[PDB]
């Protein structure tokens, strides 16, 4: 089960993603980001990400249609 | 007589139909009947989907054609399929399963066409990636709800186990048309036959890769290697034994060797077994 | 040229846009021989 | 009946837009800038001849 949700899990960082620009985090599990599409988000981040690669103005691919940030 | 938590049935060459349907006429929304048996008042059992023509209409009872669709099931009845019209679906891209007004108009000309046939709803640009998203609904009348009553009569903790998506109450969800929970009918034999589609072939799992590719990934896995270990080291230096803050060098490394050391075995083993067998 | 839909690339195409440029090199001066011009022959020459 | 549906299919909302580039074929191509401010390329043109369009 677990090795399926880790399937899952890189299933949802697939290619159709779209590009924005990391501002900076709120809490361990989310963060502000400044999409290519003009607006900004309030956007929980995938654990998987390593924090320290984070920085504020970092390039960060947001989820097509959840904005969800991995 | 209303009806309580209910359940919805539909076969995997019906959902397949409805995915591919869906897919094709995007971004602009496409609709057709589902064929099915209402079986009893618990559930409800659509086995197969036809489509219809587009029209610039849009998703309408203007857009039903009476004539087509009467020759299709004629010439379905022929050739095996009787059932009738349990219902229709409708594909709405961009956005979450949820009616619309057009679409609460379409449902209760078929809900006067019947007395439960149901409305489906499938966005087919956010059911991707192995993630599904249909939904089936069925109007609620105003009467019943205008003298204070519950949509239905819920009897077993079946239905509640479901939640509904926050996106479609705000279209009306609970209001005028509530959700039916959604089941897939599929059988052993559909089942099976559908593994084919990803099932390994006998000479792609003896195939071996390729020694030269398999070398530089494990250069690559090695570097990362020295990388966490290096981290590793920075990390056993901490233990200072301070406040309580698997980042940096611990899951890395945990699961790089995993991965390096499986792939080196399967590689290796299949090799050998391969200059057993051959000659 | 992207699919609308999946966003996968599916042809590469003829370098960039704007009939702008397009109007502004087919526009049409007519035919104007160097003879049509006169007492510019040492300009004309030099522009060759 | 081509006809018929095909004149049905002609919806009366028709987003004017203006023609660019008409690209050459290859495996009847036209790159459109939208009204809406976007671009787009049409593998087919559509219902409309190629040569009477002017980029
Ligand atoms: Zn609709």
């Amino acid at each position: 089960e677990f090795l399926h949700a880790q399937e899952e899990v890189k299933r949802i960082q697939s290619i159709p993603l779209v590009i924005g620009q990391f501002l900076e985090a709120v809490d361990q599990n989310t963060a502000i980001v400044g999409s290519t599409t003009g607006s900004n988000y309030y956007v929980r981040i995938l654990s998987t990400i390593d924090r320290e690669l984070l920085k504020p103005n970092a390039s960060v691919a947001l989820h097509k249609h959840s904005n969800a940030l991995v | 007589a209303v009806d309580t938590a209910e359940q919805v049935y539909i076969s995997s060459l019906a959902l397949l139909k409805m995915l591919k349907h869906g897919r094709a006429g995007v971004p602009m929304e496409v609709m057709g009947l589902m064929l099915g048996e209402f079986v009893d008042d618990y559930t409800v059992r659509v086995i197969d989907v036809f489509a219809m023509p587009q029209s610039g209409t849009g998703v309408s009872v203007e857009a039903v054609d009476p004539v087509f669709q009467a020759k299709m099931l004629d010439m379905l009845k022929q050739t095996g399929r009787p059932e009738m019209v349990v219902g229709w679906y409708h594909s709405h891209p961009g956005f979450g399963c949820w009616l619309s007004g057009v679409d609460i108009n379409t449902q209760q000309s078929f809900e006067a066409l019947s007395e439960r046939a149901v409305a489906v709803v499938v966005d087919p640009i956010q059911s991707v990636k192995g993630k599904v998203v249909i939904d089936a609904f069925r109007l609620i009348n105003a009467n019943m709800m205008v003298l204070g009553h519950e949509p239905r009569q819920t009897t077993s903790n079946l239905g509640h186990l479901n939640k509904p998506s926050i996106q479609a109450l705000i279209h009306g969800l609970n209001r005028h048309y509530y959700s039916i929970t959604i089941n897939y009918r599929k059988n052993e034999l559909e089942q099976k036959m559908l593994l084919n589609l990803h099932k390994k072939s006998w000479m792609e799992g003896l195939t071996l890769q390729d020694y030269s590719e398999h070398c530089k990934h494990n250069e690559s896995v090695v570097k990362e290697m020295l990388e966490l270990a290096k981290n590793y080291n920075k990390a056993v230096e901490e233990e200072d034994k301070m406040t309580p803050e698997k980042q940096d060098p611990k899951r890395h490394l945990e699961e790089h060797v995993d991965v390096l050391m499986t792939s080196n075995i399967v590689q290796c083993l299949a090799a050998m077994l391969d200059t057993v067998v051959f000659k | 040229a992207l699919d609308m839909t999946t966003l996968t690339i599916m042809r590469y195409l003829p370098r960039e846009v704007d009939p702008l440029v397009y109007n502004m090199s087919h526009e049409d001066p007519g035919n104007v021989s160097y003879s049509e011009i006169g007492g510019l022959s040492e300009q004309i020459r030099e522009l060759r | 009946e081509n006809s018929e549906k095909i004149k049905v299919n002609k919806t009366l909302p028709y987003l004017v837009s203006n023609v660019i580039e008409l690209l050459d074929v290859d495996p009847k191509c036209a790159v459109i800038k939208t009204s809406t401010r976007q671009t787009y390329f049409l593998p087919v043109i559509g219902l409309v001849d190629a040569e009477k369009l002017k980029p």
